[PDB]
């Protein structure tokens, strides 16, 4: 087999990473842990946090645009009646 | 193996040997690591080595006596080694040691020097010892919050926050009549150590049944000690085994040699007749490996160790060894069978029958702490004559097959894929 490039990422036993030294992890097994009930004790009540932490980030500039475009789409209803006729005259050509 | 026991409120075991030229006497206690606290643990480590403190040892060697102590989980030993003459002398320092130096050995320029030293003791295996380092984490995430997951040799936290105390709330809850059994291994005759030990009296702690508590747990998890600065990845792995006295006990013992142990660098080694082996050695998954059926009071171990340099391959390490314990559920062979009863009976006879004494108190003592009288060979034998394909299948069926396992790894052990995949390849497909 060929050389190839060198990268960022290696593969299992030489992943490329720092030296790991005084780290400890501990695990259970799937088969010992409580019949999956996860879905509606700390899922539901844990619920709209990614929610409350990011929605002004989203809302803000939706709102923006919903406003924009409310603003923009009334304008025209307003220009295409009768009331909106001399505007319409003007603006327009 | 031969034994003979008797009683008069003290419990005395023992099985003469003709041709000892040694005798040891001693005394073995039904308590060890497993009825410590997490808090307490190494308190009995503690003990093991003021018995074999510098000054309790040269009154020792005046007497041309030798001293052992030994400290397991289910156990505790002290033995007093001397010529085959010598041991009405031993029980002189047995009695003495145990029934009058309550405060001798606990001085305090005696116990801080040995606490000083199994401190260091301690922190020299917790550093350098990697494969029991590993294993005694096994015993750690398998049995943890239960009374087997205690280290023998205890922890740096609780060991350095001991004191005389705690070394005597241990003795008077421990070391009790009721709970240990006077032995005397090499060439003694029975109806002659019971003499010496009647010639005495007195009843110093006695009457006293030690205390109880929750029984061991064998739990499905893991525990990783990840260190890149170390040359290997050493790991250990392994199903909830066998208790001593269990009707499979032989039964797992067989279904281990049947895998056995190996050395990569020793010819002879990497010619067993050991299926993996062709497996193994064509890459060179690793140095070594050894299959264990690590049995106690409650609960047992079933499973192996391996150390290995090739850290790219441990996901094959694994895969391969679980791949042949799946075997032993659907198509374990009568001559694999057939060849663990050879090689079990000789690890059998090279146990029971060293000719070291100091061996024989221990197992003497253990052994009749639990079942009353240790077990013949001949009898031990038999059992193992009489284990079929069909007894490995229909045990390895309950202990292995799609069964949860307890894994611990130290050093370079990136390569070591996630518990589920490990925790997969324990059964196969199958329509
Ligand atoms: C491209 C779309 C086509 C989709 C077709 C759907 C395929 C369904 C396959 C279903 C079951 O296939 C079946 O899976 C189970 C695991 O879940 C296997 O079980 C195996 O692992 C389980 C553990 O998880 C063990 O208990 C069991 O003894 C063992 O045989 C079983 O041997 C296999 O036969």
């Amino acid at each position: 087999g060929p050389p190839s490039g060198k990268t960022y990422m290696g593969w299992w036993g030489h992943m490329g990473g720092p030296k790991q030294k005084g780290i400890t992890s501990y695990a259970v097994s799937p088969y010992a842990q409580k019949p999956l009930q996860g879905i509606f004790h700390n899922a539901v009540f844990n619920s709209f946090r990614r929610f409350k932490s990011q929605f002004l980030y989203v809302l803000i500039p939706a709102g923006i645009y919903w406003y924009w475009w409310k603003n923009g789409n009334e304008y025209n209803e307003f220009l295409y009646s009768k009331a909106g006729r001399e505007e319409l005259e003007r603006v327009n050509v | 193996a031969e034994v003979t026991q008797l009683s008069n409120g003290i419990v005395v075991a023992t099985e003469h040997n003709p041709s000892a030229h040694t005798a040891s006497v001693g005394v073995v206690f039904g308590s060890g690591a497993a009825n410590e606290n997490p808090y307490n643990n190494g308190v009995s480590n503690l003990w093991k080595n003021i018995f074999l403190s510098k000054e309790n040892s040269a009154v020792a060697a005046k007497e041309g006596l030798a001293l052992s102590s030994n400290i397991s989980r289910d156990f505790q030993s002290y033995i007093v080694s001397s010529l085959p003459g010598s041991t009405d002398k031993s029980l002189d320092f047995l009695n003495q040691s145990f029934i009058q130096q309550k405060a001798n050995l606990l001085s305090s320029s005696n116990f801080e020097a040995t606490k000083k030293s199994v401190l260091k003791q301690v922190q020299d295996f917790e550093d350098n010892d990697h494969p029991n380092r590993v294993l005694e984490h096994l015993h750690s995430t398998a049995f943890q919050n239960t009374p087997l997951s205690l280290p023998t040799r205890g922890t740096l936290e609780s060991l350095e926050n001991l004191v005389v105390a705690d070394l005597e709330s241990f003795a008077n809850n421990h070391f009790l009549n009721s709970n240990a059994v006077v032995v005397g291994t090499g060439n003694i005759k029975h109806e002659d150590l019971v003499n010496s030990i009647e010639s005495k009296n007195l009843s110093l702690q006695t009457g006293t049944k030690p205390v109880l508590k929750k029984k061991a747990a064998f739990l499905g998890s893991e525990v990783r000690l990840r260190d890149d600065t170390l040359p290997k990845a050493w790991i250990s792995l392994a199903v909830e085994g066998e208790p001593v006295n269990s009707p499979n006990y032989f039964v797992a013992k067989l279904a281990a040699q049947i895998f056995g142990s190996y050395n990569a660098f020793e010819p002879a080694s990497r010619l067993q007749g050991i299926k993996l082996l062709d497996n193994i050695q064509e890459y060179q998954l690793c140095d070594n490996f050894n299959h264990f059926s690590l049995s106690y009071k409650d609960s047992g171990l079933w499973g192996f160790s391996t150390a290995t340099r090739n850290v790219t391959m441990i996901d094959d390490l694994i895969h391969f060894t679980l791949k042949q314990w799946n075997r032993l559920t659907i198509s374990v062979t009568d001559t694999e069978v057939e060849r663990a009863k050879s090689l079990l009976k000789l690890q059998l006879g090279q146990l029971y029958e060293s000719g070291n004494p100091v061996n024989d108190a221990n197992l003497l003592g253990a052994e009749v702490l639990i079942k009353g009288s240790k077990l013949s060979l001949g009898e031990a034998f038999k059992k193992i004559d009489a284990i079929t394909v069909k007894d490995v299948k229909a045990w390895a069926g309950k202990r292995l097959w799609d069964q949860d396992i307890a894994i611990a790894g130290t050093g370079q052990i990136e390569g070591l894929l996630d518990y589920m995949r490990i925790r997969s390849d324990m059964s196969m497909m199958r329509w």
